[PDB]
């Protein structure tokens, strides 16, 4: 019956859960530009931030379904978590490409292409089992 | 939705 979002940091790269409050008309500030939409948005967990602008390319429907380790593919474009300056530690949504995946009866490792903004490649994921699908069209 | 587990972003 809803209508829920993942609203996406412009700086870090990362996807974070987020409300819509407006879509307002952006009219072009230049000829080169056309008239588009505007989405104000707030993070759920940071309301302290207030609300933020952005565009439709940073924001889209609120991850819902896991895939599972075994469904898993090189060359998957997914939302995984990755915390880039303490990779063995939880960390932030990031888009990604799984790079590498590897599967013994000891250990599960997975490798990915972490989307920042710039680009990581071959990032050791921690949380195999936390593994989204990203919503479209 | 299930709230993700995530961490929280720091400050400079």
């Amino acid at each position: 019956v809803n209508e829920y979002v993942d609203a996406r940091d412009t700086n870090m790269g990362a996807w974070f859960e987020a409300q819509v409050v407006r879509v307002t008309r952006k009219a072009p500030s230049r000829p080169a530009l056309e008239e588009d939409v505007i989405y104000h948005v707030k993070y759920d967990d940071y309301p302290e931030n207030g609300v933020v602008q952005m565009n439709s390319r940073d924001v889209r429907a609120r991850a819902r379904t896991i895939i599972k380790w075994q469904d898993l593919e090189v060359g998957q474009v997914v939302m995984l978590n990755y915390n880039p300056d303490n990779p063995k530690e939880r960390g932030f949504w990031y888009d990604a490409e799984i790079s590498r995946k590897r599967e013994t009866r000891t250990a599960r490792e997975l490798y990915a292409n972490v989307v920042l903004g710039d680009s990581l490649n071959d990032c050791r994921i921690i949380f195999v089992d936390e593994v989204f699908k990203i919503e479209r069209p | 939705i299930p709230k993700r587990r995530t961490a929280r972003k720091q400050l400079p």
